[PDB]
């Protein structure tokens, strides 16, 4: 198969670049789902190989800008295919590796393969259960990237918390809104010299909104599920010791939740919701 | 007396071909009975290998997986320990330990198992434990440059797991050994 490659290890950089890029020539549309994704990961790999070799190779920058155009080029391949979930993958892979190699342009090659993740999202990912398992996938490849400036990584978190926010399923944008909050904590930018955002009161809007959204869900099991899965939300940004998180707050929570848990009709599903709440306020008391 | 293989991000074919071949050498059918799986498989060909391996194979699904047939999130029952299994991508952030805590507590587990990382860890947190087998393949990751190939084997025995961790150094394997007892 394209397994084939990750056998290929040439010592020499340079000539990694040629195996790769002949192997690429020599790849029908049907066969393509198995074959030329093996080239990307490849691809990701030299780039990295390229930045180990910054102090000897004058050039290293130029190549690693060749391999992301090489990779774009290779995943744009895959959608004309008419494939969705795996090209935004492989960009989000892409804006990943981007980030983490700080040669010339990376940042604006991160932003560009971010782009097409958030487009391939846009117009072709049809189900809720795609679009939740896409959303979350996008929001934490973000959260770990370090790469971007103020100016740069504003944009994509308000994109992440907009599309959180209009998936259609109130459960979903719920949890979706919810995982959004830590962008505004522990995602970092450039201006920051990389250090965490810690944006404590946005932490508190997030989860403000995820709290909005749980009280529309006429579900009542999945609405109290939601109310306790925000409770731990609280709690981590509590014990992560962002300042906006008070103790009122999370009594209300709290409160809330015994008020609505014994209205629940008796069963299996019933009893885990307990348990997760009951498993929370140990949490709390035990440490 | 209870013996479960705990592996995945195999990632193949996206990032490897296969399974060292020490590994493949230390891991013989009729020898483990229950595999649980993280996800990343990345296809259908290495879910017939596992088979192979044992008939007690439960597998989740990992951001790259094919087989979207595999559940998110599984909860199995061993002996006197509920275990919990996840392929981590839906942790955030990616393997934060408090994360991780969240979802024991949502579970219910005495352990919880799970991936992504492709790094293997083993710990105790507030009188839980928590396992990461790694990539097995030793798979490529954009956020750690010295990936070691790594899977774990648990010996459940009563109240206490001792799970062994095996790791690709050079052309050499080594073991590690960290013992749970539940509370
Ligand atoms: N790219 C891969 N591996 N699979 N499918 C791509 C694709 C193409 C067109 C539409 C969609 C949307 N799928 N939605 C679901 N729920 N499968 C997905």
């Amino acid at each position: 198969v394209g397994r084939f490659i990750h056998l290929l290890r040439s010592e020499d950089p340079d000539q990694q670049y040629l195996i790769l890029n002949t192997a690429r020539k020599h790849f029908g549309n049907q066969r393509i789902r198995f074959t030329l994704p093996p080239l990307v990961f490849a691809a990701y790999q030299l780039a990295f190989r390229y930045k180990e070799n910054s102090k000897v190779d004058d050039k290293w920058e130029k190549k690693c800008q060749k391999i992301f155009s090489f990779a774009h080029q290779t995943i744009s391949a895959l959608i004309k295919a008419e494939l969705a979930e795996l090209p935004l993958r492989l960009f989000l892979q892409g804006a990943l590796a981007a980030g983490e190699i700080g040669f010339e342009n990376h940042e604006t090659v991160a932003y560009e393969f971010m782009s097409q993740a958030f487009s391939l999202y846009e117009d072709e990912i049809s189900d809720s259960k795609a679009q939740l398992a896409a959303i979350t996938l996008i929001i934490g490849t973000f959260e770990r990237m370090k790469c971007f400036s103020e100016e740069n990584h504003e944009p994509l978190r308000t994109q992440c918390a907009l599309a959180a926010s209009k998936l259609l399923k109130k459960p979903d944008q719920g949890r979706a809104v919810s995982t959004c909050a830590h962008l505004f904590w522990s995602g970092r930018n450039t201006d920051k010299n990389g250090e965490e955002l810690h944006g404590g009161k946005r932490v508190m809007e997030c989860l403000k909104k995820a709290l909005k959204i749980a009280n529309q869900c006429m579900d009542p099991s999945l609405q109290v599920q939601l109310f306790i899965e925000i409770l731990n939300r609280y709690i981590y940004f509590y014990e992560k010791e962002n300042d906006a998180v008070t103790i009122q707050v999370l009594n209300q929570l709290i409160q809330k939740i015994r008020e609505d848990l014994p209205n629940l009709e008796s069963s299996e599903e019933t009893e885990q919701i307990n348990k997760h709440f009951h498993n929370t306020l140990e949490h709390l008391r035990l440490r | 007396h209870m013996l479960v293989l705990v592996l995945g991000d195999l990632h193949i074919p996206h990032r490897c071909n296969s399974l060292p071949a020490k590994f493949k050498k230390l891991l013989v059918p009729g020898k483990i009975q229950h595999i649980l799986c993280t996800g990343n498989l990345c296809t259908k060909e290495s879910y017939d290998y596992l088979k192979t391996l044992a008939g007690d194979v439960h597998i989740v699904r990992g951001d790259f997986d094919e087989n979207l047939n595999y559940p998110e999130q599984k909860v199995v029952t061993v002996g006197q320990f509920k275990i919990g299994l996840i392929h981590g991508h839906q942790v955030i952030p990616w393997g934060d330990m408090a994360s991780l805590a969240l979802l024991q507590r949502q579970f219910d587990v005495d352990i919880l198992i799970s991936g992504h990382t492709h790094k293997f860890e083993a710990f105790e947190h507030e009188n839980k434990f928590y396992i990461n087998p790694g990539s097995a393949t030793g798979a490529y990751n954009a956020l750690e440059t010295n990936i070691i190939p790594s899977f774990v084997l648990m010996d459940i025995q009563a109240s206490t797991v001792v799970t062994y961790v095996y790791q690709l150094i050079g052309d050499d394997v080594k073991v590690e050994r960290i013992e749970y007892k539940k509370p």
